[PDB]
């Protein structure tokens, strides 16, 4: 009378909302390793996309907030969005979630997370089921979860945790560029902008340079939301009329233009020679990573 | 074209009126009265049912293509390809239209059989259109399209059983979709 | 059938008046929804087979509608079933391009209560299979085209009783 | 089989005809079951008003045994 | 002969280079199902 | 199933 | 309008309405602007539209005016000036609708039969037509009038 | 069954059964000995021989219980079994009523189309029955599998 | 319509049940009768021209049924009433095959009593001319199966009574 | 094509083209140097349009590319890249001509027939230009997507 | 039947070919003639019927086949004869539309032949109206599109011929 499958699902409903979603992304991570793969082709995944894209263009807390909500069960249109969906929809939309936390499109799990001690558990139990068996206690782990008008309701809610230091770069230490990238990766346009002359411009990965102080200043407010750029080396000279030309490269961790979180990129500062900056190129690298090429 | 009867039933209380309907009915379908290639009277509960105003001439209509005596004498004979001219000929008046209409009723024959042919086109848009739900199908002289008035009056002009030919095998194509 | 606008022409003609500016209101309103009835339009008829498919595994399926006893059960009447939900889904998607109600009238709920009556088939299952029709519809559509689907979806639902 | 009584009242719309027409326009006939979809898709069309439907033949909910 | 359009061929090469990867030997069992009490209820 |  | 023809004409095949017909239609809805135009300034010029065209007509047609003629008098001259503002009605929906679908089931089908009765001659009704046509290309630019002549074209035409 | 089958080509043609109508009925009636026992063979074993089939098609289509599969997980491995014991429970009604009709209209109709919607590759659903007509036949005498087999194929027809 | 085999298989088919003990007893039932059912069946064949023409004979000729005033009066009448007895023994005889009055209801019965009533066919005439052929069907196959074609006749004589 | 699918809807009725046909026809000729270029686009980038599609539908549907799958092995998957390059060809014939008929002629009348004899998943087809649409929206402005997608949306709906 | 358009894109499909530069530029051409094409379209619909009067005032009437005996005489026929090039005219014009002339083997020429040599229809007549047609449009639409014209006209008389 082993009975595994549906014992094994009475097992999840008994761990508390934090403990069942910190179990599915652990799940997650041992797909394809000791956990099925999945198949989202068999899924009619055309219905949760536009919930997909609502969740990608929240900001960090609100995406943590919104899979909350997921797990709590709390009375939002995402939830009730998320209940009209089927259980292999409902898994499919789990786990292109946990495919865009990897690419860093959606915000992670707090750093440095362990799973409880009961979460591992229940997890261990899965991972020595069948490959049947185990999609079909994964299906049941989620079915439940988002809103329904009826019986449904959990004990205890598990918030989002509440949660800048300088970039050190190799070969350049000039204070206007130090103060552009910690500025930059922390999104505080408000004062990254007054690095930039009134009659500066920036070029963008991808485009044209933008001439103008309140057209990057907008520019900031766009299209570098919640963005990290790394910078790991450079290189300082003056080039002409006093203006210093330094050379500075790195990687972004954050998907950018169609960049992915391990891409290389490159910045050209242009700065007067009595200060702040009068241009500036930004251009990613291209590498075996093609996947933000157009076509004509 | 002018020097024919219409027999539209307006009417069921006058009993010869609707002998004189059936009997025209069966003469249209069949091609002539049915006395010499019958043993008794198939058709007789059918004729109460119209008679009795249950059903329409268009019921009664497709209750004799519906028959086993129309199975024998218009399906079993021919292949599905001259199936389809004759039931056009006998239920709608005319050949069949174009390639379109030719491939439609081949597949509804190759899939389920004659029954759901006479079904079709008894019960589509054009037989309502042109004959409605009390009169009795007869000969058409169609102007368009292309093609339809010489094949019609091809297949109106041979008596029955004539020959064991096809007048409209298939429509040569004038473009190949794909060739 | 009648669309928005024929409807508008009727209201003025029964009366025979010509168009005054609150009939010219409503087919302004009508003209400037005309770009959103047609994207609406276009996915769902991408999705059709899809939206039925969801529908009917959310609201059917595995139920005493579908086991034996239940009139969606035999593969025949699952069948017949599946096209109902079909024919309802164009139809109200007929209705929402129109932005107007009476095609729905016309060829839907003429003599449909009647049929179903006859054949036993539950109204109570028939509308919550509508139902989730709307519900799968506006997760693809959006909220104001999925609203409007709604409108006309919720109009049969009603027209079965 | 299964059949369907129903009566349908089916106005004239693009002509004005002059034969007796009550026979084609307010009719109550017998439909078989596999005939009715069609039918009564036919007769909306035309814009026939269906005003009566019944099972005069078969009975609701049967699996096996439709003839 | 010269390969032509349609002809499958065309795209060996294009299903090499993808090497799609199959599904491992699945291990379930029909032994093993209660039939009845898997069967989903909704 | 091979297509050579 | 464009819409009904074209669900009525998907519904024929039981199909959902192709990329095709819905450009039309969009297409359909932007030009609605253009339409309303029009049939605001037939709508606002329409007693000085048909007191014109009577006048034009009658000119050409004394015949029916006079002793024995069907508008003969001031009480069916007038009557039939009502029959050109019903028809200048009418073509005012089929400007919106961007359709003549809404003249022919108001205005066209069996319209000999009735006039056949009434005695009166449908040439001269057709005249009229003509002359509410004239009148009104003048108060509006070449497109408007070329937009509106095809409702007032057809209701000649069905007049013969 | 085989007499209402015999009955319905009888009233097709207004006439009382043939004496070939009569005879098969009189040999089916006869028979029914047989049937029943047929019958009772396939229900007492059914647990068996769908469980044995459903092993078989599995080693057949390894691609339907693996991931993007319509069967697979265990829920849906459980109603593709399910459904393996819907077709024996009809073959037993074919074997008994001599006649594919009972079979048809329960589980044949339509089911094209239902299992389109479901996604289920309606093939592998033939081959399941071609694995329960094989462990079927095994279970009974060669004459009984003869007979039995007739009805079995009838559903691998149908399904292709 | 049902035969006595359908009946059983259509009645376990709305449970999902396989064919248990009881559903096989009246499978057995019928297949012991069935020696009968086709033997009378091929005697009525034989016969039925004969059957009626008694029927008739003692039932209705030379009363005032036949007479002028009389509802078989004329020979359109006459024919019409020859045609109904003709297809009430036939359709009894399918019924009586069948081991079940369903094919009785589907394709005799279906608005024959507003069509008489309409019509003031006698429906006590009717009746006497249904005993009729019943006692002549008796006496040429046996008492046995004679009972059950009876049970048909009857069956189609409260239906039209 | 849009001028035949106008000319065919007159045809039907007996006259000659509309207004508004006229119209979209100008407007079609008038835009059509915007719509080759989509299909060049298209054309060009064939290569990795299939391939990068096919790549995520075996990703998608791993089961068809597993043993008893439909696509199962080298050769077997090249004939479905293969399929996926036919209605990419089709898409750009549908982009050009603005209609869907040269679509449906081709690729889409006897669909369900010819997949299903071959024992092909078709809603996996589905699948495939599905994720065709993708690869080439992402090749292109939003504009030109748009354009493109409403034929990938038509064959889409219509296999599935 | 077969466009401009579709020519191309069928001439690539019989290969398994995409549309090269080659076929692209047949597009562009076609593209560039479009509103030479619709511009004449309009002014033939407009005045089809003016086209036709005076194309048979030029070449039939006051002639052997008007008069008692002949094939346009009798209203009937005279209007067939009408109506026969009224046709002629609406397809040519929709051959010219498309820029291909295989509406015209298509829906025109299929059995005409036939169908005039069984009723008796003179074929020179016909032609040497078509003629009269071909000469009318062309200085109505001017000679470049007249020559277009030209080309669809012409291919129906060389049809009949
Ligand atoms: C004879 C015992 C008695 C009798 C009979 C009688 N019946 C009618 C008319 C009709 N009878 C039927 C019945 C059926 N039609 C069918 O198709 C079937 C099902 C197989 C049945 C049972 C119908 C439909 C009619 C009306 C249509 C018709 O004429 O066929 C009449 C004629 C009435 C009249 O004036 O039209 C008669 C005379 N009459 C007696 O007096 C006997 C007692
Ligand atoms: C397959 C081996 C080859 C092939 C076949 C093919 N056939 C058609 C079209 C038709 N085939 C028929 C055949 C029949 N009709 C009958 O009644 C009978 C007797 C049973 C037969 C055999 C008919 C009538 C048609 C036309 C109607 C239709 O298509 O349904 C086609 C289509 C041709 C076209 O372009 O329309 C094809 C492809 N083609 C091959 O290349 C194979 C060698
Ligand atoms: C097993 C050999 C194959 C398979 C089966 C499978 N079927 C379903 C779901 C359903 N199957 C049916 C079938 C019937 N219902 C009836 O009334 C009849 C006649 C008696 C039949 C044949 C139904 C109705 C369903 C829907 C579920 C319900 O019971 O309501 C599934 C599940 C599909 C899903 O996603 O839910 C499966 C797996 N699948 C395969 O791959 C095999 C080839
Ligand atoms: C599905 C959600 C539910 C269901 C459906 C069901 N319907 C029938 C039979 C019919 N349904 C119709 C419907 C229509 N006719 C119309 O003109 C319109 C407008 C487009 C509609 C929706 C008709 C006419 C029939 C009878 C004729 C025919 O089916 O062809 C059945 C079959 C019943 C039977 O006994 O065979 C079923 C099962 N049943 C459910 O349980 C669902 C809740
Ligand atoms: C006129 C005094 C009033 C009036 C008439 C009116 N009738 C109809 C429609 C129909 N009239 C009939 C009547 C008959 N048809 C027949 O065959 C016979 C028997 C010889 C009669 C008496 C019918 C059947 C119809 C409907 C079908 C048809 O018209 O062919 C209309 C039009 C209804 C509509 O909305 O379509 C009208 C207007 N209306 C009045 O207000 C007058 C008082
Ligand atoms: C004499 C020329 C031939 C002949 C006659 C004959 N008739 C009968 C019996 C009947 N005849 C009728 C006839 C009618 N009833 C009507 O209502 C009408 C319309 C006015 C007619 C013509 C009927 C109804 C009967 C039945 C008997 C009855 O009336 O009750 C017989 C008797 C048959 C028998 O065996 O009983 C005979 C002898 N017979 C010939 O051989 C002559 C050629
Ligand atoms: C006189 C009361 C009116 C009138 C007559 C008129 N007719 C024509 C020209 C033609 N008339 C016919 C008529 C017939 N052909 C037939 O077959 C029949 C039935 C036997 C008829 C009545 C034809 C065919 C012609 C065409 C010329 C020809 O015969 O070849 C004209 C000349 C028109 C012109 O421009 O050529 C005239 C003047 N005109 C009136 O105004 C009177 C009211
Ligand atoms: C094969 C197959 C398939 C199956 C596919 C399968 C098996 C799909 C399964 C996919 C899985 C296992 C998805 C799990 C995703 C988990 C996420 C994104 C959790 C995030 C957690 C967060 C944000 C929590 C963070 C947290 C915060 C904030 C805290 O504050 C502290 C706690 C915590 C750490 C929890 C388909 C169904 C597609 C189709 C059918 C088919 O055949």
């Amino acid at each position: 009378a082993a009975d595994v499958v549906p014992a094994t699902i009475a097992r999840f409903s008994q761990l508390n909302a934090e403990d069942q979603l910190a179990l599915i992304w652990f799940a997650y991570l041992e797909m394809g390793k000791t956990l099925t793969i999945a198949a989202p082709g068999a899924a009619s995944m055309q219905l949760a996309e536009n919930a997909l894209k609502e969740i990608q263009a929240m900001g960090p807390l609100q995406q943590t907030q919104a899979m909350c909500d997921l797990a709590n069960r709390a009375d939002t249109p995402l939830c009730r969005t998320y209940a009209s969906w089927s259980p292999n929809i409902k898994l499919g939309f789990w786990y292109r979630l946990g495919e865009l936390m990897e690419q860093g499109f959606v915000a992670p799990i707090p750093a440095g997370y362990q799973l409880s001690a009961n979460a591992n558990a229940v997890l261990a139990t899965i991972q020595g089921l069948e490959s049947g068996q185990q999609i079909t206690v994964l299906r049941n782990a989620v079915v439940d979860m988002g809103f329904t008008a009826g019986k449904d309701g959990k004990r205890i809610a598990e918030p989002v945790v509440p949660p800048r230091t300088k970039v050190s770069i190799e070969g350049v230490t000039n204070a206007t560029v130090l103060n552009y990238m910690d500025n930059l990766n922390a999104n505080d346009f408000d004062t990254l902008i007054e690095l930039f002359t009134s009659d500066g411009a920036l070029q963008p990965p991808f485009q044209r340079p933008i001439v103008g102080k309140e057209n990057v200043l907008r520019f900031f407010r766009e299209e570098c939301q919640n963005l990290k750029l790394i910078p790991e080396r450079g290189v300082t000279e003056p080039a002409e009329d006093g203006f210093t030309q330094i050379k500075v490269t790195g990687k972004v961790q954050t998907p950018w233009f169609g960049g992915n979180v391990g891409m290389n990129i490159a910045w050209r500062f242009l700065l007067n020679p009595e200060g702040k900056i009068f241009f500036v190129a930004i251009d990613l690298l291209a590498s075996p990573k093609e996947l933000l090429n157009f076509a004509r | 074209r002018q020097q024919t009867k219409v027999f539209k039933l307006v009417s069921t209380y006058d009993k010869v009126a609707v002998k004189n309907a059936i009997r025209a009915a069966y003469r249209q379908v069949f091609e002539r009265d049915l006395e010499p290639y019958i043993i008794n009277s198939e058709f007789t509960a059918l004729e109460s049912k119209l008679s009795n105003n249950e059903i329409n001439v268009k019921e009664f209509i497709e209750g004799l293509g519906t028959s086993e005596l129309y199975m024998k004498e218009f399906y079993a004979p021919y292949p599905n390809t001259k199936v389809i001219e004759m039931g056009t000929k006998h239920f709608l008046g005319r050949a069949p239209l174009n390639q379109k209409e030719i491939q439609q009723y081949n597949q509804i024959l190759a899939s389920q059989g004659l029954k759901a042919f006479i079904g079709a086109m008894v019960n589509g848009m054009e037989y309502l259109q042109t004959f409605g739900e009390d009169t009795v199908p007869y000969r058409r002289f169609p102007t368009l399209p292309a093609a339809n008035f010489p094949n019609t009056e091809r297949l109106y002009n041979k008596l029955t059983k004539q020959d064991k030919e096809l007048v409209v095998p298939s429509f040569t194509p004038v473009v190949k979709v794909g060739g | 059938m009648q669309d928005a606008i024929t409807a508008v022409i009727n209201s003025a003609d029964v009366q025979g008046k010509y168009l005054d500016g609150a009939a010219m209101d409503k087919l302004k309103s009508y003209f400037a929804s005309g770009e959103l009835r047609v994207r609406a339009a276009s996915v769902i008829s991408a999705n059709a087979a899809t939206i039925v498919k969801e529908a009917v595994a959310k609201s059917l399926l595995y139920s005493d509608v579908t086991r034996p006893g239940g009139n969606m059960y035999t593969t025949r009447r699952y069948a017949a079933c599946i096209r109902d939900l079909d024919y309802y889904l164009r139809y109200a998607t007929y209705a929402m391009l129109a932005g107007d109600a009476s095609i729905l009238d016309e060829r839907v709920l003429n003599g449909l209560k009647e049929t179903y009556n006859s054949l036993g088939v539950p109204i109570s299952s028939t509308v919550q299979a509508i139902q989730a029709i709307k519900e799968v519809t506006a997760s693809l559509v959006g909220a104001d085209a999925g609203k409007e689907m709604g409108v006309y979806l919720d109009y049969i639902c009603s027209g079965l009783s | 089989m299964r059949m369907f009584r129903i009566t349908a009242c089916v106005p004239s719309q693009t002509r004005i005809r002059t034969q007796r027409e009550l026979q084609n326009t307010y009719f109550t006939k017998l439909v078989p079951y596999d005939n009715w979809f069609r039918e009564q898709q036919r007769i909306m069309k035309m814009g026939g008003k269906i005003v009566k439907v019944e099972l005069a033949t078969g009975r609701p909910g049967t699996n096996a045994g439709l003839a | 002969k010269k390969l032509t359009a349609g002809n499958p061929m065309n795209f060996l090469g294009m299903a090499r280079s993808i090497n799609p990867a199959a599904n491992t030997i699945p291990k379930v069992s029909a032994q093993n199902i209660n039939i009845e009490a898997s069967v989903p209820r909704r | 199933r091979r297509f050579i | 309008s464009i819409v009904t023809k074209s669900i009525v004409n998907a519904d024929a095949e039981a199909r959902y309405l192709s990329p095709g017909e819905l450009d039309r239609i969009k297409a359909f809805v932007t030009g609605g602007a253009a339409r309303l135009r029009i049939a605001e300034t037939l709508t606002g010029s329409r007693e000085t539209i048909v007191k014109q065209a009577g006048d034009r007509l009658f000119q050409k047609r004394p015949d029916i005016v006079s002793p024995g003629g069907n508008a003969y008098g001031e009480e069916m001259t007038a009557t039939c000036l009502r029959d050109m503002d019903y028809y200048l009605r009418l073509v005012t929906y089929g400007v919106v609708s961007g359709d003549v679908t809404p003249i022919e089931e108001i205005g066209l089908v069996g319209v000999r039969e009735m006039y056949r009765s009434l005695g009166t001659p449908i040439e001269a009704v057709a005249q009229s037509v003509r002359e509410m046509k004239e009148v009104a290309s003048g108060l509006m630019s070449s497109d408007d009038a070329a937009e509106a002549s095809a409702y007032f074209d057809f209701v000649i035409g069905k007049m013969s």
